[PDB]
């Protein structure tokens, strides 16, 4: 009886040691994962701090326009930052019946959609006589002629018959003493702010009355019966995409 | 004790003997002819497959990993330490650590390109100067018709011809890299004396948009 | 003996259960740690994606200066957005100078420090005879007089004795037609880009040679005139802070 | 126990396989290094390093009776008439050539010979089993590899038939460089470091001797300067 039972005792001691040795690996793994989670928490906190230092900043948008929403009377340049008019240019031509098309008024929408934060852009309209610029809700009617008013989801500044104008409420004559060349549109989603500025001196022109958007807003441009194109000033790209010499780069032009 | 001692001393002495042979053996004439007499025997061909994952988002690479071309607008593709985010650079898939290899780039009639090799541990996040000190041993054409080598400072190169094709030869043991005019077999440039650290990678960059991309000839 | 061995079996068989519960409390901690780590990873890459989206933006910086870090000779507007050099307003006055103040260089530093992203600020320098504008590292010299050069950490555009010049090596005078009304300083950290722009038309004027900063960069201005207004143009403030009547706030000053 | 002999039997094959591939690779390196060529400081850079400076002393015992080996045993002059002296098999009888007392069995060696403003000379490397009696054409097949000046301002390499070496300069000091293993005899202008001619892939079997021959009566002696 003794012999086989002490075989069994030795066998049991055989697996007791392996069971003991299987503990340190698990504990070491748990501690190393504690270290990993501490490191990832540090990285996450740094990311959160950097994104807190994020969008409290005014964002100068590099506006690119959308050809699919451009009116058939309108024509876009090769760089998609210039729009002009040309009557009877798409009469019966191959144009798809896109539901997002402006086919009532001569207008075109920016490709960018804004949902929060402060963002502004600049437009060159010195060469035209009838320009409308501003902000629109993404759900504005497109098929039929609409009214460019905040009631319909439009916050715009207008030129009509050589006179500056508000949201097209004709009771808000703008007594601007000098003719405009560059106009700045400013948007603030949190406070419902739609401001217009004279970009020569960066002075106030008109703030539309605050109205909560709750819809992704989008820049909206409209060119009257003036063949002169409208230029949206590109953002300050810098020396990006160019070879910089050692004596500096002077007077870049493209 | 003599096993590694031989592989140290004899190979070091052979390397220095070949370096000294370079001076006295180029002291002869410039009989640069039969470009295929040495480019296939001394150096073995390498078929460079491009890596359409380390490329800048701005670059389009054909499905065959031959051509890299600057696309119209930057893309938004998933990024990682493999992807260059600023330099308009693309790397081949394979790395070289020993032996001697070569590859031919058909630059066509472009106006701006840069080709060469780079270290395995290159800084792919941000802007880092492309110099031998960092690990980018490259050269090429800029300013339309100006040929330059990316040294510190960058060096203009006087060429009597226009290289439509450029052959890059790497020899890890000697540690010398050469760019030749594969059109006529002439010698364009050669970085000497270079002591590598880790594996080397083909590199291509183009800061412009043209109808013709950077084609890579097979092995 | 046999008795010793049976008690040995009894005791040493009594060690399995403790090992079982230790195994269990190890495995359960392992699994819920895995799932919690997975949730943290998921939200982390969500933040990564959002930041990658919100890192290709140009930010109009509202630069505000620090009147401690200016030359005592200088004078600063109470709004802290325009400065000049008065004819020694502290003649007979003692102004203890902190260790981080310039002493022989009549300069002022923008208090905001950038470490990434694309930024730019405008300066209106109408009617001045000596103005230098640009970017300096946070680790430039203060105790003494140095030179405004890219080596020392000074990317500057200068107007000296009527000539428009680059980083202040006198060997690179630019071909500029007329004086500067409004000059914009643009900065790209991940590209070493320090650009000077003609803000009358938003036209390229100069690009500094690329030089990695690796330290936070801050705006830097120096003046040589006496009472010549230079104006840091504030970022578009919108109509925040002012009540808008339903008639519509128009032509606000 | 053949293991001790086995180590030698193994090293003999590995040594026979080493040098053949090394030499072929070196020749391909030569054909590749042909481009990117210049010599501004090369001559004084590697002629003192890679080539084991060797001194050559003139041997009167092989000189023709017409040649007067100078007392310093390094220079050779041209006399008027052949003085009588014994005709050993070493001694030449028709060709006007003199050699050195030492033959370079292997390795890389070099020696500088100044020709000055001479008008006729021929220096080079000859074999040991050459025909010293009678006239034999000094070709590579006959064991002679020689560079020469002729009729004032003509330069030739003594192949068959004679080939003309057009050169822009006029050498005064010529360095001769012999590499047994690579099988290369090279003539260089020691004053400036240019290149004149190199004999490529010469099958060497025997020892090699310096050889100098002068035809015309001239007041200038061919001097061999040592290391
Ligand atoms: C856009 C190109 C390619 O990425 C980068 C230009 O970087 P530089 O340093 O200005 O060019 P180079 O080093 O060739 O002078």
């Amino acid at each position: 009886w003794i012999n086989k039972l002490q075989k069994e005792k030795k066998i049991l001691s055989g697996e007791k040691e392996f069971e003991r040795e299987t503990r340190e690996i698990a504990l070491k793994e748990l501690e190393k994962e504690r270290v990993q989670k501490e490191e990832e928490l540090q990285v996450k906190e740094k990311l959160q701090e950097e994104l807190r230092w994020r969008r409290t900043f005014l964002h100068a948008v590099d506006v690119v326009l959308d050809p699919d929403t451009a009116h058939p009377d309108l024509f876009l340049s090769e760089d998609r930052r210039s729009v002009r008019r040309c009557p009877f240019r798409h009469l019966g031509e191959s144009v798809p019946d896109n539901p997002e098309r402006f086919d009532s008024q001569p207008c075109v929408l920016g490709r960018e959609s804004f949902a929060s934060g402060k963002h502004y852009w600049e437009v060159e309209v010195e060469n035209v006589i009838e320009w409308t610029v501003g902000v629109c809700r993404d759900s504005v009617e497109r098929k039929g002629e609409v009214l460019l008013i905040p009631q319909n989801g439009f916050w715009t500044l207008e030129m009509h018959k050589g006179q500056y104008r508000a949201v097209s409420s004709p009771d808000r004559i703008l007594p601007l003493k000098e003719s405009l060349c560059r106009v700045g549109v400013f948007l603030d989603y949190e406070a419902g702010d739609v401001s217009f500025y004279n970009m020569r001196d960066r002075s106030h022109i008109y703030t539309c009355p605050r109205s909560a958007f709750s819809v992704p807003v989008r820049p909206f441009f409209r060119l009257g019966c003036e063949d002169s194109p409208i230029f949206i000033c590109p953002a300050l790209t810098g020396a990006n995409g160019v070879t910089v010499p050692e004596e500096g780069l002077t007077l870049h032009r493209v | 004790w003599s096993t590694m001692k031989q592989e140290q001393s004899t190979r070091v002495k052979l390397l220095e003997e070949l370096r000294w042979r370079s001076i006295q053996y180029a002291s002869r004439g410039e009989r640069h002819s039969a470009y295929n007499e040495w480019k296939k025997a001394l150096f073995k061909p390498a078929d460079v497959i491009l890596d359409p994952k380390t490329a800048n988002p701005i670059l389009l690479v054909s499905e065959d990993q031959r051509s890299v071309q600057r696309a119209k607008e930057p893309q938004d593709l998933p990024d990682n330490p493999e992807r260059f985010n600023w330099h308009y650079c693309v790397l081949g898939c394979e790395s070289f650590i020993s032996g001697r290899h070569y590859w031919e780039v058909e630059v066509g009639d472009r106006k701006e390109w840069h080709i060469g090799v780079c270290s395995k541990n290159v800084q792919r996040k941000g802007w880092v100067k492309m110099t031998p000190e960092n690990g980018f041993w490259t050269m090429g054409l800029t300013d339309g018709n100006k040929y330059r080598t990316l040294t510190e400072p960058r060096t203009n190169l006087k060429l009597p011809k226009t290289p439509k094709k450029v052959g890059v030869f790497l020899d890890y043991e000697t540690g010398d890299i050469s760019f030749y005019n594969a059109v006529d077999g002439s010698h364009i440039h050669t970085f000497l004396d270079v002591s590598f650290s880790e594996a080397l990678y083909p590199v291509f960059r183009i800061l412009t948009l043209e109808p013709t991309a950077l084609t890579i000839c097979p092995a």
